RNA sequence: GACUUAAUGUCACGGUACCCAAUUUUCUGCCCCGGA
RNA sequence: UCCGGGGCAGAAAAUUGGCAUGG
């Protein structure tokens, strides 16, 4: 009839699509026309239709579903919707009916997929009796469908017994490594050929993109292996995360956002394989811990570092930020006297870690703390300041408490040297915490910045002649003759500061500021006319290179409060330091003009920040919160 | 002790089906709805239940508004301290409660003597229930210190009775798409909004805190709250059967879809329409007089009206037109369904404890903004088709409405909470200029300060006090390539009436009125230089939805002082309408009027980021032809017979409360912004490509795609001449011509109702559109460049726009000496000695040329040269074209009763001939030129035997149906049903000469009698069925009008006076001028329409009524001619391109006319001799009347085959100017 | 009473049925021979 | 053996179809 030859063609349709041969843009519209065939077909025949017409809308409907790439968090909308509605239709051609074996295999393999990304809707349980009804149904045809494959290893996974296909699923050229290595593990428990093919997986990983499906299929084995209390889950561990750093090293920035971030669980795997394998041999995997949680760290934003086609693809990096439609040095290499504090929030446990390199000792090491209870005192403070801006100072003081209660070992002598300088490079919602102003829980406790000068980076990438000053006030010492030629005292000249040149030793943007939570790209300078934000610094401004850069806007290293996708600051303190500033000493909420003021005194750039902080009201915690809240907002970014 | 509380709801609150808490996990629906009001099934079969409020829920309540009561009176209540409470159940301690809260939690101080215990606790831990026997597990109603009760709906009970499902949305800010939606069972707040309950308290200590927090509730179930304490569908379906098969009977099933919609537009007109039979009479009726099952369609419509009396008019025709939509689509090949592939998104959504403390001695307030939104232009709030609607229900049946707008249970029309809040939050996130798309289910809650703003926002949802029926528009797209209609792009979109006024609550609760509220506030008012900019509901790029917010009136409750009067008076929760229309002294204790709004200027992020979001291009375009926006539906149900009328909107006018008794007249803003967008995507050539995805074009970025809303929004071009025209709506008569027959085809025949526009009174139809903030200044030029082309007249509004109707005069913000040698036998003639037939035929050929390659509309290629002719009309002999309108306009009937007196054609009294008329003759002569089929044919009309006239007629020679098999050049340039015409002509205006022809025989000076005007007969040109079709019929130049003068009397007298007709008749000289515009045109074809045009210096044209009579004869001259890529193109370019046009007519056959034998025939038809040759018709015998003796020149001789053989009569007929004696 | 609530934790007012579409395309109010 | 006569007065098409989330 007229419903076989259209569906004919639609087959043909979805078969051409199958193939790899096509490019996967075009594959999805050609998918979507032989969907727009079949459901056409299937309105006009309404609720009578042969059931492999039935039985080909469920393949179009999983073949949609399989090309739909996960986003940063959450799964598409499109890629449930798909799924469900390929599992109705094939419960449809089910009800109603070698070609029961293949809308058993169909249905099975979108239900897999289901029970994948949605475990709720389609439980294990029920994954597993309609897997037996497929298997048992002839579902085992393995080198020629790949499919069968597919349900032979989620059969195994759930642990039914397997064995007698394990020859045939072998045997079979079109099955990948990682179902090899599922197959030798979980029916003949082989851990040593279940090494060599996940090795091999592993080694392949190192080339195949992001946003490949195997990603998360190895992710997911490698974590019941942790889960299995197997031994061979911190090798593989390891070995997938060295790939992903490979291939996350040649990813756009822009899939950056969507699916390397996917990818944070593994990082997560591969440091806690580290940390169980952690004398030089333990000191080499604290540094490799310290480079497993750097490597987590303003990736993006690290590739956010003519001019018309760089503000367009920031545009489009904009756009992908919020969730919108896109058209188309070694860690040892501190200087004398300086200690590193690396941190890392494990999202996987819920612990966090405190790599800390000593220079002059050349010493490695860790201390673990619990992170929630530091998170939610860390959430107060950031809606009680949202709400009132200076009258949420106590709960600073408690978040900075906090900060030294949940990190004791900030004020140990043997983890953090006492008088040594401190780089803290923070992880997740560490990165907005003031931990140069972190309290010791003890009486009469003192602040870190007062043992330490304390400055911040927001990833180990980040760290790597005028002798004039070009204040740019826009909000006395704005007459003092310090002051260069291209300074301007009275229109902040947003465009001159475009224009700055010569890339200046030090230079004051007194002006108010914006963080913009909504969009932190946004995060605007209050200049003359329109105000700078992270999207024109990171384009126009480029004088500041190897800067001194002094902030005297309010919130100018205030973010989100909420992490992103994955752990960049966003912050227009580390929009300049992008554009090469060599140190920045934004303010990290609204401040006072005498603050600022005193700080622009502090001419004299030689001087510590922390010198200030001690001597202006920075230790008058219990004297006065709000002091201590004008106080510490200045943190120090960058690298000597 | 115990008290029973009645939880009163003033707008709909949200329903969802009830689920055990273990199993309500499993539905995502219930799951999102634990906030809801619980629906459960009371029995079998889903159909009725039983409605509660969980106790948890109005506990939940009753503890958030303990938190804010404590949080405003710095944590204590009547001097009692309050410590701040408990909200942190460990998991260790016991189970988790069923409800986690994701919010900051207001916090304070704590004054306290003691830490709060079981033997002794604050107020708010008792509340709380913090220490009482009863726990996380329910044992006994004796254990709780505080219980709640379940709240059962105080009024088996139908689901449908109470709550209606609708589909909400979330609607991208970027893209202005929606990208997702869900559904929810809003249910009925004034019939079953009362829910009752009971709260037992055992610690009377709490207690006045308890009732304070039962005032303090402002909303409850997704509505706005006050917590006191104490089937004719079959019988249409078989009548809607009866119909359709009766029309099925007389081959009008598809008929049955246009009675559909007109029984849906009958509902406009109220019950007087069928009991008054206020349906059009007809000239019986085509449609409301067709026979059904025996008896007329207008009977039986009263008929099935007074049996289905029982449901209102109004319901009845609705169901009736839907019902016979139904039928009608299953009798066409089943009823279609929709079914969205992929993204028919139906989207439902870290324990953590934040707790956020103001600082003490903060003063906060509740502002109660209260106005009316006036729908400044039709507005339209989308919502599912019923079907869809129906609570407790995957191919959907699409129904007879496309789009339906949202209605009250009532028929009223409705605002929702819901878009009227998502709005706000847009007009909130411009104001702000910073804002979040809104993530759901997230851990906590968004500190942004468009999320903050909107969570101390709570607004109403508000129905309007006006039930009647929606207005229809029926939208369509048009096909770039053709130019016409798009195949399936038609859908009938419910729109509310402009000017009606809805209530408007906005109750802010914090501490400072926003700057960035105000500002939208102001933004939103209309106030006396700026327009409403309330963006309300969809359609917003067609001007749906502009919502002018007027009669504001801020108020303001001081919470931290006027919190009794506040909880006393309920913040005014269902009052509102009171507070607009209450004097500024009657108000309630706590409420003292808002002075210190800030004025619109005074207002940073209104001036900054508000103000100039949407700029306002508003302009008039003077209309110098007739416009008509097409309502042949709407034509159809009202009176007057008139097969297609203008637009015209039913206008609400809160003045008089109703809708206005006249309906304005606009061009609709779907036509103005599709032409723009038309205009724009031909410049740019953006209309060329097909696929606009992941796609960037200027009309793209301009206009929006399915993916983007719209930078530019276009309202209604409302026409402001109304009063100007003394008869705004004229009537205009067409008819098409057969090729081959000169009478007026068969069933051809219709009328036009356009706005009576002329050059001399033109219509002013003054139109806006809103251009986003940050167009491009190439955008904006461009979007200029599309304005000035309207200007220029390119693109004319409304239908039969390429006939001459609604061409733009504008807006406010050469000649031929071609000589022809004619004809031997009526020049040689000296004597007029002969006597010749007034009508011949031109056998051109079988051979037709069919060019496949059709030149589009999506572009004016630039190798095509588009442009306008002035051509101006001159009347060689005089010429009548009868002011059809009225048939007694000369008003003579008294004397002749029965006669058909008519002016002359005119506009507002000004002299003009229709622009379709002179396209007719120009396009006649133009197939007849370039051998171009009959595009008008008579096929159905029937001979006296063999076969039909259709089988004569070549097959190559037949009309062109469809582009798949080409179109022929006449079909071409002037179009075809598939394909709209590349040629418009424009209405001749009357310049100088003659006005009227005198003649004295008449008594009504300048008009003329005519004689008998009967029907061509085929039999005659077609004496035989072996004899083939002579070809197209064309009439001679003569001065037959001399002898209708001067036998004007004996005409009046012998004729009877119903028989013929008296005209206002043109005199000799007689000048009109008219325009012609064309499109993508070929060089060889623009060469061809001049010719067509100016064909010599002896050649002239046909045209009016009379041609066999030797009247209507006029010549055109080409007095210049414009083109544009607008330079006048010289007299050489003129020539070039005729000459390349004879060229293209030769390559045809395979600048001297006569050359090709058939293009001679053709000219010496159309060559004026004036020499005067004397030509009349035939009499039938030698006693008929206006005989002239001794002559063979009469029917009876020419008709039998003996005296006159067959084959020499075709010859005859076959050549021009024959002599017939 | 149950239907139908769990109680030291419900931002669903946490979510514009939104976005795209020209009621349009073709047509001269025109015209002569027969009927029993 | 007969001396009149109107015609169409809308026909056809569409009556919904789509809605980019990874180069
Ligand atoms: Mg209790
Ligand atoms: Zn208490
Ligand atoms: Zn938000
Ligand atoms: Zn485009
Ligand atoms: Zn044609």
């Amino acid at each position: 009839t007229r419903e076989d030859i259209d569906r004919k063609e639609a087959e043909r349709l979805l078969d051409e699509a199958f193939n790899p041969r096509t490019k996967p843009v075009d594959r999805k519209k050609i998918i979507n026309s032989a969907l727009k065939i079949l459901i056409g077909l299937y309105k006009e025949k309404k609720d009578d239709l042969t059931s492999a017409s039935f039985i080909s809308i469920a393949r179009a409907y999983y073949l949609v579903s399989i090309t739909i790439l996960p986003k940063g968090t959450t799964i598409p909308e499109k890629k449930k919707e798909a799924l469900r509605k390929g599992i109705e239709f094939i419960d449809r051609a089910i009800n109603k009916f070698l070609d029961s074996q293949r809308a058993f295999r169909i249905k099975s393999v979108l239900s897999i997929e289901f029970n994948r990304i949605d475990r709720e809707k389609c439980d294990n349980i029920k994954l597993k009796n309609l897997l037996n009804e497929a298997v048992d149904k002839g579902c085992t045809d393995f080198d020629t469908y790949e499919w069968d494959i597919q349900i032979a290893i989620r059969l195994c996974e759930l642990g039914v017994d397997m064995e007698g296909h394990f020859d045939n699923l072998i045997k079979s050229n079109k099955a990948n490594d990682l179902q090899k290595a599922k197959a030798y593990y979980f029916i003949k428990k082989d851990d040593h050929k279940a090494k060599e093919h996940m090795d091999k997986c592993t080694a392949s990983l190192k080339y195949t993109p992001c946003s490949h499906r195997l990603w998360d299929e190895t992710v997911g084995f490698i974590e019941r292996l942790k889960g299995d209390s197997s031994t061979l889950w911190r090798d593989f561990a390891i070995k997938t995360y060295r790939s992903c750093r490979v291939q996350e090293k040649e990813t756009g920035t822009l899939r950056l956002r969507w699916y390397w971030s996917r990818h944070r669980v593994l990082y997560d795997m591969a440091f806690l394989a580290v940390k169980e394998q952690a004398v030089n041999v333990k000191q080499a995997k604290i540094k490799k811990l310290a480079e497993i949680s750097d490597s987590l760290k303003s990736r993006f934003s690290l590739r956010l570092s003519s001019n018309h086609e760089f503000k367009k693809f920031l545009d489009k990096c904009v756009t992908a930020y919020q969730d919108g439609y896109v058209i188309n040095l070694e860690l040892t290499q501190v200087p004398e006297g300086w200690v590193v504090v690396h941190f890392y929030l494990n999202k996987l446990e819920g612990m966090g870690n405190a790599i800390v390199f000593d220079k002059c000792a050349n010493s490695w090491q860790y201390k673990e703390f619990q992170y929630k209870e530091l998170f939610e005192v860390f959430l107060t403070w950031q809606a009680n300041y949202n709400l009132y801006k200076e009258n949420a100072a106590e709960h600073l003081v408690t978040l900075c408490k906090k900060i030294g209660e949940t990190m004791p070992f900030l004020f140990c002598d043997n983890f953090i040297p006492n008088g040594k300088d401190v780089l803290f490079v923070p992880h997740d919602f560490l990165h907005r915490l003031p931990l140069h102003g972190s309290i010791e829980n003890k009486t009469n406790g003192k602040l870190f910045l007062e043992n330490h000068s304390c400055c911040y980076l927001p990833a180990w990438s980040f760290a790597s002649t005028s002798d004039e000053y070009v204040l740019l006030k826009n909000f006395t010492l704005q007459n003092n003759q310090i002051w260069g030629t291209q300074s301007v005292k009275d229109g902040a000249s947003s465009d001159d500061l475009e224009n700055i040149r010569n890339n200046p030793r030090l230079l004051t943007i007194l002006c108010h500021g914006e963080a913009n939570m909504s969009n932190p790209f946004r995060s605007m300078l209050k200049l003359a006319n329109g105000g700078i934000t992270y999207l024109e610094i990171l384009n126009s401004v480029k004088g500041l290179k190897g800067s001194q850069v002094i902030l005297g806007a309010c919130e100018t290293d205030l973010v989100p409060p909420l992490s992103d996708v994955m752990d960049e600051h966003y912050s227009v303190a580390t929009a300049l330091l992008l554009i090469g500033a060599a140190g920045v000493v934004g303010t990290m909420w609204k401040v006072r003009s005498n603050k600022t003021k005193s700080l622009i005194e502090w001419e004299n750039i030689e001087y510590k920040l922390n010198e200030w902080q001690k001597e202006t009201g920075g230790a008058a915690y219990k004297d006065h919160p709000p002091t201590f809240y004008r106080s510490i907002a200045f943190r120090s970014i960058g690298f000597p | 002790m115990n008290i029973t509380v009645e939880l009163t709801f003033f707008e709909p609150y949200r329903l969802v089906e009830w689920f055990d808490w273990d199993a309500r996990k499993k539905s995502h629906s219930a799951m999102r709805g634990q906030a809801f009001a619980q629906w459960t099934w009371k029995g079998k079969g889903r159909t009725a239940g039983k409605s509660f409020i969980t106790g948890t829920l109005v506990r939940s309540a009753v503890i958030k508004a303990v938190e804010e009561l404590l949080s405003l009176n710095n944590g204590k209540w009547e001097g009692v301290p309050c410590c701040n409470g408990s909200f942190q159940t460990d998991e260790s301690k016991g189970k988790k409660p069923s409800f986690l809260r994701k919010r900051h939690t207001l916090q304070w101080q704590a004054n306290n003597k003691n830490i709060c215990d079981k033997e002794e606790a604050c107020p708010f831990c008792i509340l709380l229930g913090r220490f009482d026997n009863a726990g996380k597990v329910h044992e006994r109603n004796k254990d709780y210190d505080i219980h709640f009760s379940n709240f059962d709906l105080d009024h088996d009970l139908r689901l449908v009775d109470i709550a209606s499902g609708r589909i909400l949305n979330r609607v991208d800010f970027d893209t202005g798409k929606a990208k997702d939606y869900f559904r929810t069972w809003e249910a009925d707040y004034e019939t079953y909004g009362t829910y009752t309950g009971r709260i037992t308290l055992r610690n009377e200590h709490a207690k006045k805190l308890l009732l304070a927090s039962l005032g303090f509730v402002d909303k409850l179930c997704g509505a706005l709250c006050r917590i006191e304490v104490i089937d004719h569908n079959d019988e249409l379906r078989k009548q809607a059967e009866v119909i359709v098969e009766a029309f099925k009977q007389n081959d009008k099933l598809e008929k049955i879809r246009i009675l559909a919609d007109a029984i849906r537009t009958l509902r406009l007109h109220g019950e007087g329409v069928i009991e008054k039979d206020e349906l059009p009479d007809g000239k019986g009726h085509h449609l409301w007089d067709i026979k059904v099952q025996g008896t007329a369609l207008r009977t039986k419509l009263k008929e099935l009206w007074q049996s289905n009396k029982d449901i209102g008019w109004r319901k009845f025709t609705e169901m009736l037109g839907s019902n016979l939509y139904l039928i009608y689509k299953k009798e066409t090949g089943g009823v279609s369904t929709r079914f969205r592939i992929l993204g028919d998104t139906e989207y439902y959504s870290s324990d953590l404890f934040i707790p956020v403390t103001p600082p003490e001695g903060i003063e906060t307030k509740e502002w109660i903004i209260v106005g009316r939104l006036k729908a400044a232009t039709p507005f339209y709030f989308g919502v599912q088709q019923p079907s869809d609607s129906i609570p407790g229900k995957s191919l959907v049946i699409n129904e007879h409405t496309s789009f339906n707008i949202l209605l009250d249970k009532e028929n009223r029309y409705r605002i929702p909470r819901s878009a009227l809040r998502g709005a706000l939050r847009r007009d909130l996130r411009t104001a702000f200029g910073s804002g979040c798309n809104v993530s759901l289910g997230g851990q906590i809650l968004c500190n942004c300060k468009v999320c903050i703003e909107m969570r101390r926002i709570t607004l109403k949802d508000s129905v309007s006090d006006f039930s009647e029926p929606p207005e229809i528009r029926y939208r369509i797209a048009k096909n770039p390539g053709t130019a016409t209609v798009e195949d399936g792009s038609l859908f009938d979109i419910e729109v509310g009436p402009e000017g009606l006024t809805f209530p408007f609550v906005l109750r802010y609760r914090g501490h400072k009125f926003p700057e960035q509220l105000s500002s939208v506030i102001r933004y939103w008012e209309e106030n006396d230089g700026k327009n409403g900019m309330a963006w309300l509901g969809g359609l917003d790029s067609t001007g749906k939805g502009r919502f002018a917010l007027k009669d504001i009136k801020i108020f303001e409750w001081d919470l931290n002082q006027k919190i009794n009067e506040y909880i006393k008076e309920r913040g005014m929760r269902g009052k509102e309408k009171e507070l607009l229309e209450m004097g500024e002294s009657s108000l309630p204790d706590g409420l003292i009027p808002y002075k210190f709004f800030e004025e619109r200027e005074c207002l940073f992020p209104y001036k900054e980021n508000l103000k100039p979001q949407w700029s306002e291009v508003q302009y008039t375009i003077e209309v110098g032809s007739p416009l008509l926006t097409a309502d042949t539906i709407s034509a159809l149900t009202e009176p007057g017979n008139r097969d297609a009328i203008a637009y015209k909107k039913r206008v609400y006018n809160d003045g008089n409360n109703a809708i206005e008794p006249e309906p304005r007249f606009a061009v609709k803003s779907e036509t103005h912004r599709g032409i723009f967008r038309t205009a724009v995507g031909r410049r740019t050539g953006d209309l060329g490509k097909e696929d606009h995805e992941d796609c960037t074009c200027d009309m793209c970025i301009i206009f929006g795609n399915e993916h983007e809303s719209s930078k530019i929004r276009f309202e209604d071009l409302e026409l402001i001449n109304g009063n100007e025209f003394e008869k705004l709506e004229k009537h205009i008569d067409h008819v098409a011509i057969d090729r081959f027959t000169g009478g007026a085809l068969d069933k051809a025949k219709f009328d036009t109702y356009p706005l009576a526009g002329s050059p001399k009174k033109p219509l002013k139809l003054k139109g806006r559109f809103w251009i986003k903030k940050g167009f491009s200044g190439d955008h904006k030029l461009l979007i200029t460049t599309a304005l000035s082309d309207i200007r220029d007249g390119l693109y004319p509004l409304g239908s039969k726009g390429g006939v001459g109707y609604g061409w733009v005069a504008g807006i406010s913000i050469i000649n031929n000496d071609y000589v022809h040698p004619g004809h031997q036998s009526p020049k040689q003639d000296h004597k007029n000695k002969n006597i010749y037939y007034p009508h011949y035929f031109l056998d051109s050929g079988s051979k037709v040329y069919r060019e496949k390659d059709i030149i589009t509309h999506e572009e004016f290629t630039e190798e095509l040269l588009s442009g306008k002719i002035n051509c101006k009309l001159e009347t060689l002999t005089p010429l009548i074209i009868p002011d059809t309108s009225d048939e007694n306009g000369l008003k003579l009937q008294g004397n002749k009763p029965g006669h058909k007196n008519y002016k002359f054609f005119n506009i507002n009294g000004e002299l003009m001939i229709p622009g379709s008329e002179l396209r007719g003759m120009l396009r006649t002569h133009f197939e007849a030129l370039t051998k171009s089929c009959f595009a008008i044919f008579g096929e159905d009309s029937t001979l006296s035997a063999s076969k039909t006239l259709g089988g004569k007629l070549d097959k190559a020679l037949h009309p062109c149906t469809g582009l798949s098999d080409g179109l022929c050049p006449g079909c071409h340039l002037f179009g075809t049903t598939d394909y709209k015409g590349r040629v418009k002509f424009g209405f001749a205006k009357y310049e100088n000469g003659p006005e009227w022809l005198i003649t004295r025989g008449n008594n009504p000076e300048r008009s003329l009698t005519l004689g008998v005007l009967e029907s061509p007969r085929p039999a005659f040109s077609i004496p035989d069925d072996e004899s083939e079709i002579p070809g197209r019929k064309f009439y001679l130049h003569h001065n037959g009008w001399r002898i209708i003068r001067q036998k004007q009397l004996e005409i009046r007298e012998t004729v009877q006076p119903e028989r013929n007709v008296t005209t206002e008749v043109m005199d000799k000289g007689n000048v009109f001028s008219f325009d012609v515009r064309f499109e993508n045109l070929r060089e060889w074809e623009l060469g061809l329409l001049l010719q067509s045009l100016d064909p010599g210096k002896n050649i002239a044209h046909k045209l009016g009524k009379g041609k066999p009579y030797g009247f209507g004869s006029v010549k055109i001259k080409i007095d210049s001619l414009h083109t544009f890529k607008i330079k006048r193109v010289p007299q050489s370019d003129i020539r070039e391109y005729i000459n390349k046009g004879y060229q293209k007519l030769i390559e045809w056959s395979g600048p001297q006319w006569h050359v090709i034998p058939h293009i001679d025939k053709l000219y010496k038809l159309l060559w004026v001799p004036f020499l005067e040759p004397d030509v009349r018709y035939p009499v039938l015998n030698e006693e008929s009347k206006g005989y002239i003796e001794g002559s063979d020149y009469t029917y009876k001789k020419l008709g039998d085959k003996d005296n006159l053989p067959y084959k020499t009569r075709v010859k005859g007929l076959t050549t021009p100017w024959s002599p017939w004696n």
